[PDB]
């Protein structure tokens, strides 16, 4: 886990740690791209894409069988790949083009992800959290070497990694991020980032778009409108706020969702939680949403307020 | 070589079992005295589907119900694996 | 050399690669043509001690140079946490583990007591050979001269061209232009533009062994034998 | 024109270009160094080829 | 670029594969006289997976009720002789629990996920909608519109289509190579209570079923429950046992305007119950996966090879340098479908449709059938043994979660007709020879037709008659 | 002249020029004469020179090769005078 | 559109006038072309009447017949001349980075030599017979099919008319589909353009129209180099040739000496210096497969520069060929010359056209 993401861009990086999510696994100084990724392939090693995970921090994860990733030669090249940098200039090109296709497919194929974009833009409008998950156009072409090697310099040290396990022995991890050599030729520092809080517009409010005359028809939606009906929710901070959180959002999903799935059921709705430090949305991600739709949403929500005890544990 | 282990055919209609497998067979010619030929009929396998076999006569000659096993072909008969005794 | 401190620290020798140049075989193969049938094979060879000897790139003598000039660099981003600025030193400092210098940049300041009458020899011949031709009077350097074909392309050369800073690139190229426009009328600069020897720098021949090593680098590691 | 691995630009040591006498005996050299062994070889077959093989004679009487 | 590149002078060192192997609890397995199965596999936990897999999907279809068996699965859901609609739905609500019903071409599925104290509630649950669902006409025309809804929303899946576009080349004149859905003129006209009672009456018998409970579940509980709601099934006639046809050839659909072009080549393979099929997937493995965000690090000779002619500066003697601007590639993955009778064993490109008349679909073709020729000839141990691993972490990938296992041991259970404990079968992964592969893909590859289906700019892709002269070599 | 392999290759190598000022008279206004002397002087002694250096290997090996014409023809003449033929 | 005309290709400004010597090759192409197209128009090949048909009715019936026979020699022997002086300029300039055009070059020089000598053998007199026979008894060495084969090329045991007829036949053919490969030369040129005095990689800017400087400047060096030609023509018509092909064919009597035209010698010489006339064979097939550059094809292989010890070499190989071919016509009488004949043979084979850059590498 590194610690970078849009929550710690600006208005002229916007974007950039999209680039640091691709430029990161490309060639570095000591095991280029093909070196480290097909080593880990022909291991019987799933090397998955990197992602970020609460726009805070960028995980790249790795599954195998257990006693393949105890191995100390993995972390060893995870290791070289997060202190050892190159991010050479035809690699940059490479991770714009990559950036580019991941904004225009998400787009057109993952219209509630990019409506979540939108909601979270708008959502918390001049704070940290507002920021863009895609590279907006014009930085398409700023993003550079120097410019990656300058934000590396800022989020460099050991402070901003971290490493999770799942099915592996706590000692055997100790084992195999402990054995690199590489850690121990790089620089000793502990350097911390932090960003500032957040608050909350959202709103009756727009992004437009004229799909049908963006994409062919043909296998993509482009006569829908979507809309994000959202609160503000706890964060994960306090944990009891955010188990009751947790059973006001299965109450709502389930009280929307049908109960009887079928294999070709469409896609019209969504009941979201999205769960920050301190901060949250809860709410319903529709098309061709309607007022009384909104509204039964809302009488819905206030309904589940005035639950009793004996009600509340069906829920729960 | 690898084929399959040996199995039990089973009549049902007929009521009538039987074990069965595959046979290799080569041209006749000198021996090797160094040499115990391992398991052939049940490969990778200490020979456990003797007594299994032993073991299952009482349980498949007394008439046993395997509706639940599989058919082979549009034919009567059922096959049953030799991996485990059998108890039903 | 300017590399002589580095080269020293580290055992090895402070005098150039261009010197220590030896034949070990009979045959040059494979054969190659056009080349008149003895020629072909490659038992009499003639050289002027100038070829590129791209393919002595292939050994593990200049590999762990290259790693010993490497670690000296990461060495010092440990003890003082510069790695950014080292890893994007120019090809052209003395302490980049690619660093290569032309023989005429160290003839006139060399040593030459380690050197015996065959390396001396070599030593004047640099000199005068490059006095020769006259591409130091057409205000051109050595490496300008390095220019890929339309057929039979030098693959590492053009990458090797488009790995070099914009601005270098440009001035490479209006010194190509500059030239082009004096061999119209075969003329040279003024004689105070002469180029020096040790002005005449191998700003390029870095980029292409970078260009080199890299491609040979899948090669070493196949993911298996038969791929492509 | 390259720095020192101190990073500063040292004088450059003083420098006559070679006149053509010199650029001369270099060619001469290098053209001897390059075939003056494999032409004497070369007459050495010649004449043995030729006194042999041929029947040339290379006497009178 | 002045960064030296460290890797190509380094030594680096190489990860080896060594396996994992956790006991996990025996699958038990019963049958009622009836014949119908029960297979139970329990683990520690405190949510379970009750299911029942049923052995009959739109495989049986001709083309007169194309769809039926979707037809049947909306209309179980719509009330029952005791339960009604909201009835069912109340009844899942009170247990916290959904009810999901999965149908394929040769199976379907009707699975809950509760707690292990719902187990006979959901178990009543199930036989309720499956035997005494009440199945009228007017309920039938109330759901003609959702279906066709449905149709038009899964004809915008472009992978599903090119599927759909497979398997109605490869299959023709069998229900095997028709549509789940079926004909838009069937949904909204065709289909009848009387054709929907005929399918449930035929295909809806003892030996084709099985109960399957994954999770903290009770082996004894379920067979109770099976005797008690599912003993007096019929034991109707076999499951039909006729002669599917593979046809060479090629589906094309031609639309300029998509951003990406969906090509399928596959190869007919016998079925999952030959004894081939351990050797099939090990070809699946060995033909391996691309994604784009790998770039050049493509882990096998078949990717590998399509994807360097994209990076290779193809500098010739006498012709000029032609490199590709970009890679196009987006991805490449090899399938196997197997189905009882026969199978369907390929390479699925996903790709950029690129200039006009270009060569790129001509050069990813061409690699792809050049290295569907090399493996048919010659296999390498180290890429065998590659294969080998991966094969053994995919089959284990799968088993994530009680509702994956439970699904897992139904296919089996309706397919091979019992679980193969995994160990088994890793007993029969190492016991494969690399000649024996060989001669497997040399059996199914060189010199035979195969089935293409295209979706996209189809003004680059080649047509089947070239494809159809590379499945082999003059030098052979 | 635009799908020429030398076309693709100064695309390829050449950046995107930029900063070229180029002046060029009629032929009406430039004078045939107008350095006609002096190019004449400079080629010769350049050529001059050039022969000078790349001739002399020629030079060398065609004297000893004349050494022996010399030797051989005499040796020739000598044979058939003396009727040894 | 004359502007479109002016810019539909363009070359460097380095362009010496030693440039135009294809120009020149052009020219006399087309100057035997229409000569060997007006003398067939009068010519019968037989051994009854073709040498009487050229000197009593081609060179005394017409009003110019003479005039246009001259034409026909003098243009082989110039034609040969401006080639040579052409191969020499490709090898100063490193001219062989321009693959297609060198491997069409040399498939050219081939064929001409072979058109040259099938155009001399139809003159029946005393060296074209000789020269027929002293060839086909080199061919008569093939081990196994030799002497079948020389009867098929010959239709006999001896040069007879039906040996003229089809020697007349090929050397018609052959000149047109040399026409097709100087036209498969031009276009894989203005594929590759041209070198120049030094090579550069040139944008537009820096490069000039063709039309019409360099064709009025070919104009130029074309009418001087005609001037030079008609010196010949008119002045010295038998300059290049031997008399003894002014006396008709006897093939009973072999002359004194059997000596080939000026610009196959030095091939002659390749087989005066070999003894062994299967080895001589195999040695001149390898010299002339050897002067393309068909290997290595799938190797990765490119081209350096050219320096001045290569240029110094270069002109030491064309006094090797010139001594080669004194000597090998002076042999016949004196014995003594074989040494320099053999030392000047075995130093042509020993030149270096291209610099294998395969000369420098490491060991295992
Ligand atoms: C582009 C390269 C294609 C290719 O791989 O060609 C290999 C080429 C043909 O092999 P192929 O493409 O597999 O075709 C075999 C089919 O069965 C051929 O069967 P077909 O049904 O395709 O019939 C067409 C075939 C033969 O049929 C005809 O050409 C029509 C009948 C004759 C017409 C003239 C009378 O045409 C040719 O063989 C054309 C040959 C010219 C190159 C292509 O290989 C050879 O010619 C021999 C290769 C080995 C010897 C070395 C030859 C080169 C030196
Ligand atoms: C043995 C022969 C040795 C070579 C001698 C020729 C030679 O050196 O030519 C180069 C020498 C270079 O031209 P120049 O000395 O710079 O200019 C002379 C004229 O001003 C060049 O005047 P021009 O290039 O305008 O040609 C006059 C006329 C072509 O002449 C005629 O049309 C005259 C006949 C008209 C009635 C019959 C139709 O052009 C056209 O008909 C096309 C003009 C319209 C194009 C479409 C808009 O002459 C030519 O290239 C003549 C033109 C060749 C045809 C392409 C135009
Ligand atoms: C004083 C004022 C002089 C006039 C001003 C002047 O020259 O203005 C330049 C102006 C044009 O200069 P440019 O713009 O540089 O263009 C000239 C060329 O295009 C380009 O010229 P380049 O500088 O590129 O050089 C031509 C180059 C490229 O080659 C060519 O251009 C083609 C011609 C090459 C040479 C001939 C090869 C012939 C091969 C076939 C022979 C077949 C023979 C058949 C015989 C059959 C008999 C039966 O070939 C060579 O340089 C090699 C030839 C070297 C000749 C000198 C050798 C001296 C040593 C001799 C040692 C002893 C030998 C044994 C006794 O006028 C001239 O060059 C006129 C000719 C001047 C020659 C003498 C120069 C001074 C000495
Ligand atoms: C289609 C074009 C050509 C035709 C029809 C042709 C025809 C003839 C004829 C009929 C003769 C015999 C008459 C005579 O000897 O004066 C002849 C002689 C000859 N031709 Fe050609 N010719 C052609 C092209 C060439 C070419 C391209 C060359 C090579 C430069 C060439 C070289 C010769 C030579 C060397 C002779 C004998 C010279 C001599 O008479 O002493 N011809 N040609
Ligand atoms: C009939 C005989 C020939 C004709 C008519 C002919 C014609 C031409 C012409 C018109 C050109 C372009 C103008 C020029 O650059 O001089 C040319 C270039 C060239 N020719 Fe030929 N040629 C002939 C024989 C040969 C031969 C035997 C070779 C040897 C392989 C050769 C190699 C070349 C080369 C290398 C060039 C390009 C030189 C450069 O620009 O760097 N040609 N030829």
């Amino acid at each position: 886990l590194y610690k970078d993401g849009p929550v710690y861009e600006n208005i002229f990086n916007a974007g950039i740690s999209s680039f640091m999510k691709h430029a990161l696994t490309k060639d570095g100084l000591t095991s280029s791209e093909y070196i480290t990724k097909t080593f880990l392939q022909k291991a019987g090693i799933i090397v998955h894409e990197p992602t970020v995970v609460n726009k805070s921090a960028i995980a790249f994860t790795v599954e195998g069988f257990r006693d393949t990733l105890a191995q100390p030669a993995v972390a060893d090249k995870f290791w070289q790949s997060l202190l050892f940098p190159r991010f050479s200039p035809e690699n940059v090109k490479e991770v714009k083009r990559l950036v580019e296709l991941e904004s225009k497919e998400t787009k057109r194929d993952s219209p509630f992800a990019y409506l979540q974009d939108i909601l979270h833009k708008t959502a918390f409008k001049g704070s940290p959290l507002g920021h863009t998950s895609f590279v907006p156009a014009y930085n398409l072409g700023y993003i550079d070497s120097n410019k990656l090697f300058d934000r590396w310099d800022a989020h460099y040290g050991f402070g901003n990694i971290a490493v999770i396990a799942t099915n592996i022995e706590h000692e055997a991890v100790l084992a195999a991020i402990t054995d690199s050599a590489w850690v121990a030729r790089a620089h000793n520092k502990v350097g911390g980032v932090a960003a500032p809080a957040s608050k909350y517009s959202g709103g009756e409010g727009y992004d437009v778009v004229h799909r049908a005359k963006e994409f062919d028809d043909q296998f993509t939606d482009v006569y829908s409108t979507y809309t994000a009906y959202a609160f503000k929710a706890p964060g994960r901070s306090n944990l009891k706020e955010h188990a009751a959180s947790l059973v006001i959002a299965q109450a709502l999903s389930n009280a929307v969702s049908p109960v009887l799935n079928t294999s070709f059921a469409p896609k019209r709705l969504e009941v979201f939680y999205q769960a920050y430090d301190t901060v949250g949305l809860i709410g319903l991600s529709s098309v061709q949403a309607s007022n009384a739709q909104l509204k039964a949403f809302k009488a819905a929500l206030s309904k589940i307020g005035t639950l009793s005890e004996a009600d509340l544990a069906v829920h729960k | 070589m690898n084929h399959e282990r040996p199995w039990v055919f089973l009549n049902k209609v007929t009521g009538k079992w039987g074990a069965c497998g595959w046979q290799p067979f080569w041209k006749a010619t000198s021996q090797s005295l160094n040499y115990i030929p391992d398991n052939f009929i049940a490969l990778r396998t200490n020979g456990s589907w003797v007594r299994n076999l032993w073991q299952s006569s009482k349980v498949l000659d007394r008439g046993l119900n395997a509706s639940g096993y599989p058919t082979v072909g549009t034919t009567d008969w059922v096959r049953i694996p030799l991996d485990a005794p059998l108890e039903a | 050399m300017n590399d002589a401190p580095i080269l020293a620290k580290l055992g090895l020798s402070k005098v150039n690669t261009y010197y220590f140049q030896r034949r070990k075989h009979i045959f040059a193969l494979p054969i190659t043509i056009p080349n008149f049938p003895l020629a072909a094979l490659g038992i009499f060879r003639s050289t002027d001690m100038f070829e590129e000897r791209t393919l002595e790139r292939y050994s593990r003598d200049e590999r762990e140079k290259t790693l010993g000039k490497a670690a000296l660099l990461l060495k010092e981003a440990k003890e003082k946490g510069n790695y950014s600025e080292l890893v994007r030193l120019d090809p052209t400092d003395p302490r980049h583990p690619y660093y290569f210098e032309h023989p005429w940049q160290s003839a006139l300041k060399m040593d030459t007591v380690s050197l015996t009458p065959y390396q001396q020899y070599l030593r004047w011949h640099c000199l005068t050979y490059r006095a020769m031709h006259e591409w130091d009077r057409q205000g051109l350097l050595y490496d300008d001269l390095m220019q890929p074909k339309a057929l039979a392309t030098d693959p590492f050369l053009e990458e090797a061209i488009l790995r070099l800073p914009y601005n270098q690139r440009v001035e490479r190229e209006r010194r190509l232009s500059r030239a082009y426009d004096l061999a119209l009328r075969r003329e040279y600069l003024p004689d105070e533009d002469c180029i020096h020897p040790e002005d005449d720098v191998a700003y390029l021949h870095p980029y292409y062994h970078m260009v080199v090593d890299e491609h040979r680098e899948q090669h070493e590691n196949p993911v298996d034998v038969y791929s492509r | 024109a390259t720095t020192a691995v101190s990073g500063e630009l040292l004088t450059k040591t003083p420098y006559t270009r070679p006149g053509y006498a010199a650029q001369w005996t270099c060619l001469v050299v290098l053209f001897l160094k390059n075939q003056l062994l494999m032409r004497l070889f070369f007459a050495f077959v010649a004449y043995v080829v030729a006194m042999k093989v041929f029947g040339a004679r290379f006497h009178v009487d | 670029m002045t960064t030296p590149s460290l890797s190509s002078i380094l030594r680096h060192t190489r990860p080896i594969f060594k396996e994992t192997l956790r006991a996990a609890r025996p699958t038990l397995q019963n049958a009622l006289p009836n014949g119908f199965r029960i297979a139970s596999e329990s683990k520690d936990g405190d949510t379970c997976t009750v299911g029942v897999w049923i052995d009959a999907g739109s495989r049986w279809e001709t083309e007169k009720n194309n769809g039926v068996a979707h037809f049947l699965e909306h209309m179980n859901f719509k009330g029952t002789g005791k339960r009604s609609r909201q009835d069912i739905e109340f009844g899942m609500e009170k247990m916290g629990a959904h009810l999901n019903a999965y149908t394929s071409r040769e199976h379907t599925c009707y699975y809950v996920k509760c707690f292990k104290k719902d187990v006979p509630e959901a178990v009543d649950i199930l036989a309720d909608i499956l035997l005494n669902s009440k199945r009228t006409e007017q309920d039938l025309d109330a759901e003609r519109q959702t279906i066709v809804q449905e149709k038009e929303d899964v004809e915008a899946r472009i992978d599903e289509v090119l599927m759909d576009h497979l398997h109605s080349a490869a299959f023709e004149g069998s229900g095997l190579g028709l549509s789940i859905l079926g004909p838009l003129e069937n949904i909204q006209k065709s289909i009848t209570k009387g054709m929907i009672d005929d399918f449930v009456k035929t295909h809806y018998t003892g030996p084709r079923m099985a109960l399957v409970g994954s999770g903290a579940v009770d082996h004894g509980q379920l067979c109770d429950l099976a005797s008690k709601y599912f003993g007096a099934l019929p034991t109707g006639q076999p499951k039909p046992s006729g002669f599917t046809r593979f046809l060479g050839g090629d589906k094309r659909e031609t639309n300029q305007l998509n951003p990406l072009t969906h090509v399928a080549v596959a190869f007919q393979t016998p079925g999952i119950s030959h004894p081939d099929a351990i050797k099939i997937k090990v070809l699946e493995q060995l033909l391996g996966s691309y994604s784009r965000d790998k770039g050049e690090a493509a882990y096998s000779c078949f990717a590998r090879a399509i994807v360097m002619d994209f990076y290779d500066p193809k500098v010739g003697q006498f012709f000029r340098p032609n490199k590709a601007g970009h890679n196009p590639i987006h991805s490449l993955n090899a399938f196997w479908a197997p189905y009882s009778d026969v199978g369907l064993l390929g390479f699925y490109a996903i790709a950029e449709p690129g200039k006009s008349y270009g060569h790129e679909w001509e050069n990813i073709l061409h690699y792809a059938m050049r290295e569907l020729i090399r493996v048919s000839r010659n296999i390498s141990e180290e890429e065998f043994e590659r294969a080998k691993n991966q094969l053994k972490l995919q089959t284990m990938l799968q088993l994530d979660g009680t509702t994956n296992i439970a699904d897992d041991i139904g296919r089996q259970v309706l397919s091979f007709g019992a679980r193969v404990p995994l160990a088994s079968f890793f007993e029969q992964l190492d016991a494969i020879s690399r000649e024996d592969l060989i001669r497997v893909a040399h059996e199914y590859f060189y010199d035979k037709d195969p089935v293409v289906a295209v979706i996209g700019d189809t003004d680059n892709v080649p047509e089947y008659d070239a494809l159809r002269a590379v499945t082999y070599s003059v030098d052979l | 002249e635009g799908h020429s392999a030398y076309v693709a290759l100064e695309q390829r190598v050449n950046t995107r020029q930029k900063g070229i000022i180029q002046r060029h008279l009629s032929p009406y206004d430039v004078d045939i004469r107008g350095n006609g002397f002096r190019q004449i002087y400079r080629l010769g002694m350049q050529k001059i020179r050039y022969f000078g250096l790349i001739g002399t290997p020629c030079l060398l090996v065609a004297g000893a090769y004349r050494g022996i014409w010399v030797f051989c023809e005499r040796l020739e003449d000598e044979r058939y005078w003396s009727n040894a033929l | 559109n004359k502007i479109s005309l002016y810019r539909s290709y363009s070359t460097t400004i380095l362009l010496s006038p030693a440039y135009s010597l294809g120009f020149c090759a052009s020219i006399f192409i087309v100057i035997q072309i229409i000569s060997g197209y007006i003398l067939a128009s009068n010519y019968i090949a037989s051994t009854n009447e073709s040498f009487n048909i050229i000197h009593n009715v081609i060179m005394r019936e017409l009003d110019t017949g003479w005039l246009i026979r001259f034409n026909h020699i003098n243009g082989c022997a110039f034609l040969f001349i401006v080639i040579y002086m052409h191969i020499y300029r490709s090898l100063y300039h490193n001219s062989i980075t321009k693959t297609s055009v060198w491997i069409v070059g040399i498939i050219m020089y081939i064929l001409i030599c072979g058109i040259a000598f099938t155009g001399y053998s139809l003159v029946y007199g005393q060296m074209s017979l000789w020269a027929i026979v002293v060839i086909c008894s080199l061919v008569t060495a093939i081990p196994f099919i030799g002497n079948k084969l020389l009867i098929l090329i010959w239709g006999g045991n001896i040069v007879s008319s039906v040996t003229l007829q089809r020697i007349f036949c090929i050397h018609y053919l052959l000149p047109l589909l040399l026409i097709l490969f100087i036209i498969i030369h031009l276009y894989n040129l203005h594929n590759v353009n041209s070198t120049g005095d030094n090579y550069f990689i040139n944008n537009r800017y820096d490069r000039i129209n063709f039309y019409p400087l360099l064709l009025i400047r070919d104009v130029f060096i074309g009418s001087n180099i005609l001037i030079i030609y008609n010196i010949f023509v008119y002045y010295y018509s038998d300059l290049f040739g031997h008399p003894d092909n002014y006396v008709p064919a006897n093939p009973l009597v072999t002359p004194s000496e059997i000596m080939p035209e000026f610009y196959l010698l030095p091939f002659y010489a390749l087989i005066r210096a070999i003894p062994h006339k299967v080895l001589g064979i195999i040695i001149m097939v390898l010299f002339l497969l050897s002067l393309t550059n068909l290997y290595p094809i799938y190797f990765i292989r490119f081209y350096n520069n050219i320096n001045i010890l290569q240029r110094s070499l270069l002109l030491l190989l064309l006094l090797d060929l010139v001594i080669a071919s004194k000597l090998c016509l002076l042999i016949n009488h004196y014995e003594s010359f074989y040494l320099l004949l053999i030392l000047s043979i075995l130093c042509v084979l020993s030149h270096h056209i291209y610099n294998t850059s395969f000369n420098f590498s490491n060991s295992i």
